[PDB]
RNA sequence: ACCCAUAUCCGCAGCAGGUCUCCAAGGUGAACAGCCUCUGGCAUGUUGGAACAAUGUAGGUAAGGGAAGUCGGCAAGCCGGAUCCGUAACUUCGGGAUAAGGAUUGGCUCUAAGGGCUGGCAGCCGACUUAGAACUGGUGCGGACCAGGGGAAUCCGACUG
RNA sequence: UGCUUCUGGGUCGGGGUUUCGUACGUAGCAGAGCAGCUGCUGCGAUCUAUUGAAAGUCAGCCCUCGACACAAGGGUUUGU
């Protein structure tokens, strides 16, 4: 079988993300 | 036991849908060892499958 | 407690059933249900629906 | 920061431990206090919900609107058929409580108590007291017998008698009555045994424990409603339609700092089938059973001095989801707990009770015996036979 | 002597009921409810005989534009009377009536509830038909 | 003593109460199915396809209130089980469920 | 050979995604719309059974009031087809415009008008429409489906893209 | 909560209640009218009578004691 290649990041946090934001 | 290739067959000889391919309940271990088209069109002169009706859409 | 029949029916009212209804030009008007107020509301005869009591008198039954 | 406007709390926590109640009949909590002036009576009755209907009657209070008028009532019809005695206990006054010191059946117990004390009555030998009963027929166990009730007279201070319900007189599917410890008020204890002893093995009707315009206590368990939402069970606020996780609920629970979610605060789970004790019920009416004389039977139960007509208060296709009311009852003013058929305590007022509606006697104009099972609007069965005329049937 | 029952009321804050009386009004806004004390989230509601603040919503150009005082007369949302009857009206109405009670007009068009016309009695005296 | 066959109506308005729209007619089944179960302790029910059509007969939603049914008790052909006794669910056209008692038919 | 796509390709997979064409019935209807059916196909989309708690998700319904809710009419609802009227400010004179606002609508039984071929007439033939009238129904009729909420202004960009 | 005192529940049927609103079939010198034959006969929505009829109604409505079978069982534990 194929093993699976690790985990596809395809990023969320950052400054495009409205919903975990801090302070600033 | 299996009549799907009986059934794919008898579509094919009465130049119909399988829709309309009556095998007979009753006699299944006749039709499970035809095998082939010219059994089938043997079992098709006995009268053990039968082209069904087409289903009435009346226009009246 | 005087008993009083339906606008719609005629049926006789006990003092607990029934909602009664005023229109503005007068005319007070006491239902059983809400059957004969929805019947009256519409506009409809009861002289033309089956068990009322105008019906009954009219059809000789 | 504060809560921004002030607002009452939604629920009581009076009531709080929200559960299902551990008993299906009413416990009374708490008996009247007698005084030895009174005679010696009962303080509790037991009946069944069987319905409800409106009444009629004039009001006579000085100063309303409504004085001298017609209203109508709501009440509910309690099926009171009548208790039998098969018991005493008497209660010692202790330091630490009230203890339960002895207590004294009877020589014959009906099946139908006999049923309260078998979880599977039909598996069963039926064996309950069958050595208890060979005290009664003897010298010797009729001797330990008195010393038992001399050892009462000395010690005890609360005399409770058990009865229970005559369950077979009922509509009910059930077989097995529901006992029930009703405390004797009245004189001196050892008059209060004598006329306890008296009424062993007895009927005790409802006439004997209530009267009419009487407010009592009626004591059960609330109709039951399931595992039910904080908007159902507290009544919140429903939050707005934009709310993602849901809106039937409670969004803040607490503040940060108590770390603990507080007792006070609105969770969801078990709504209704509580125990209640709610006061001051007017008794309307006691009414009478069916009851055969001259042959012919008489049961004009909902029968007044202005109606003059032969109706019992069943109503037409008699009370939905109960059966027939054949026997006494009570017909009390208002609504009362419960689902129907259910098993409802009743007890005299602990209160002095000393109103002008309080004491206000009742003449009732028309008892309604219209059907419940849909919107009836005949009163009697003849009534609608002259009204409708002959039909196809007939 | 005898005082008001507690009655459905269905008008709360915003309803325009219509005039019923011959000022020259034809609406009446209800901006609040006279004798409301309020809860956290709760409209002042106004039933039969409620006084009432309104406002002329048309009518003349003279009544417009103020808070007038007014009494709630006919009410659409049903309510039982004490013996038992549930009554209702062909629409709401009100008339326009100063603080002690008076009506600032002459006669009153259609009926009157009771449970207004015993409160009130300018207005029942005005009253045409009555419930 | 065994073998018997006898009428029933079965009201299935009262046993289909409540369920959805596309679960009548196979509840419906069910309840026939328990019937027989109940009023003959065989566990093996047979329920006829002429039956299976009569309570399909209008649809997956619609089933009719009452419906006649002969409940024959039979003694087991081979192919030999578990159950001595078989019961047999027959289909009988009826114009009127009106005074329908339970009739023992006699073979 | 075969698959040619809610399983034969590409999406780490029998993946609700993606991927170029050809054929194309009956009714209703303007319709290659939606809804029902025939030919052909299928087995409910990687499982079943029992109950019908809360919280959901997706549909609905609500007396009386009617935006008082909210940052904000968000969401929902109103309106909706056809025919007959009627249609404003303003304007680049094209529009605005289905402006706005009304009436009608079913079934049944009739009447009138609208044509061809052969030898101002006579015979023999066939199509769908349109208009009007009577009667009739618990005022119900675009009965499901389909199917514009509207008006008065202000800012910005002419517009279509 | 119920599970043999010929008793007990269950099923079905019958009554009561109630919900909608007057079934099919038949009949009609009732029917806007139309067609055909020398007044009769067909087509026709609708109406009237039969007929407060028809249909549903405990599945969590109320009484039956009318039919019909079933029910004196199976299992696991528990001792001062
Ligand atoms: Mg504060
Ligand atoms: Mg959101
Ligand atoms: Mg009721
Ligand atoms: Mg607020
Ligand atoms: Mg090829
Ligand atoms: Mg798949
Ligand atoms: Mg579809
Ligand atoms: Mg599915
Ligand atoms: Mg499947
Ligand atoms: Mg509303
Ligand atoms: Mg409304
Ligand atoms: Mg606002
Ligand atoms: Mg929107
Ligand atoms: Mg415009
Ligand atoms: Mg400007
Ligand atoms: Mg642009």
């Amino acid at each position: 079988d194929p093993v699976p290649y690790q985990p596809p990041f395809l990023c969320q946090w950052g400054r495009h993300q409205p919903a975990w934001k801090p302070l600033m | 036991s299996m009549l799907r290739l009986q059934k794919r067959l008898a579509s094919s000889v009465l130049r119909c849908g399988k829709k309309k391919v009556w095998l007979d309940p009753n006699e299944t271990n006749e039709i499970a060892n035809a095998n082939s088209r010219q059994q089938i069109r043997k079992l098709i002169k006995d009268g053990l499958i039968i082209r069904k009706p087409v289903t009435v859409h009346s226009r009246a | 407690m005087k008993v009083e029949l339906c606008s719609f029916s005629g049926y006789k009212i006990y003092p607990g059933h029934g909602r009664r209804y005023a229109r503005t030009d007068g005319k007070v008007f006491q239902f059983l249900n809400a059957k004969c107020e929805s019947a009256f509301l519409s506009k409809r005869n009861p002289r033309q629906i089956n068990w009322t009591v105008l019906y009954r008198r009219k059809h000789k039954k | 920061s504060h809560r921004k406007f002030s607002a009452p709390r939604h629920g009581s926590l009076g009531f709080l431990p929200r559960k299902r109640s551990s008993r299906h009949r009413g416990k009374v909590k708490s008996f009247p206090k007698d005084d030895p002036s009174k005679p010696v009576h009962l303080t509790a009755f037991l009946g069944y919900k069987a319905g409800m209907t409106h009444i009629v009657r004039e009001v006579d209070r000085p100063g309303s609107k409504v004085n001298k008028k017609e209203v109508v009532e709501a009440v509910t019809i309690v099926e009171t058929p009548p208790m039998v005695v098969v018991g005493i206990v008497g209660y010692v006054e202790t330091p630490r409580g009230l203890r339960t010191f002895k207590t004294v059946f009877a020589e014959h117990i009906s099946d139908e108590c006999k049923r309260r004390f078998y979880k599977n009555w039909h598996k069963s030998k039926k064996k309950a007291f069958t050595k208890y009963c060979k005290k009664w027929q003897d010298d010797a166990g009729k001797r330990q017998l008195d010393k038992d009730f001399s050892s009462m007279k000395k010690y005890c201070q609360v005399i409770r008698v058990l009865a229970h319900t005559q369950m077979r007189l009922l509509p009910l599917r059930q077989k097995k009555a529901h006992l029930m410890e009703i405390q004797v008020n009245g004189g001196t204890v050892a008059e209060k045994l004598d006329w306890a002893r008296e009424r062993l093995e007895q009927q005790v009707p409802v006439s004997q424990v209530f009267g009419q315009d009487e407010m009592i206590d009626v004591i059960g368990v609330t109709k039951g409603k399931g595992y039910k939402g904080v908007t159902s069970r507290w009544h919140t606020k429903k939050l707005p339609r934009k709310t993602h996780r849901g809106l039937r609920k409670v969004a803040c629970i607490g503040a940060w700092h108590p770390a603990r979610v507080a007792f006070s605060v609105a969770r969801a789970g078990q709504k209704g089938y509580h125990h209640r004790t709610e006061i001051n019920k007017k008794i309307y009416k006691i009414g009478q059973g069916y009851l055969i004389k001259d042959g012919k039977l008489i049961k004009n139960n909902a029968s007044t001095d202005y109606d003059l007509s032969d109706k019992s208060i069943n109503p037409l296709g008699g009370f939905v989801h109960y059966g027939e009311v054949t026997n006494d009852f009570v017909m009390l003013k208002g609504c009362v707990v419960g689902t129907k058929k259910r098993v409802l305590t009743l007890r005299k007022s602990l209160l002095v009770q000393t109103k002008r509606r309080a004491l206000e006697k009742i003449d009732l104009k028309f008892i309604d015996t219209t059907s419940k099972f849909g919107h009836g609007r005949f009163q009697t069965v003849e009534e609608k036979k002259a009204f409708m005329g002959p039909l196809k049937k007939d | 002597s005898g005082a008001k029952f507690r009655i459905s009321l269905g008008l709360p804050v915003g309803a325009v009921i219509n005039c019923a009386d011959n000022t020259g009004a034809k609406n009446l806004y209800i901006i609040s409810v006279k004798g409301i004390k309020g809860r956290l989230n709760r409209l002042p509601a106004a039933g039969v005989g409620d006084m009432v603040m309104a406002t002329v919503k048309k009518g003349k150009p003279e009544l417009r534009k103020k808070v007038h005082p007014a009494v709630v007369i006919r009410q659409r949302k049903s309510y039982r009377r004490k013996d038992g009857v549930f009554l209702y009206f062909e629409d709401n109405a009100g008339v326009i009536v100063n603080n002690k009670g008076e009506m600032k007009g002459s006669a009153i068009t259609g009926p009157v509830a009771k449970e207004c016309a015993d409160l009130w009695p300018r207005i029942a005296s005005n009253a045409g038909s009555i419930a | 003593n065994e073998v018997v066959t006898r009428e029933y109506t079965i009201n299935i308005h009262k046993r289909i109460h409540g369920v959805g729209f596309k679960k009548r007619a196979p509840r419906a089944l069910k309840e026939i199915r328990k019937f027989a179960m109940k009023e003959m302790g065989t566990p093996d029910v047979r329920i006829d396809t002429r039956l299976n059509k009569a309570v399909w007969a209008k649809g997956i939603r619609n089933v009719p209130y009452r419906i006649r049914v002969r409940l024959s008790r039979k003694r087991n052909e081979d192919e030999d089980s578990p159950n001595k006794l078989y019961t047999l669910v027959t289909y009988v056209p009826v114009t009127t469920f009106k005074n329908l008692q339970t009739v023992n038919v006699d073979e």
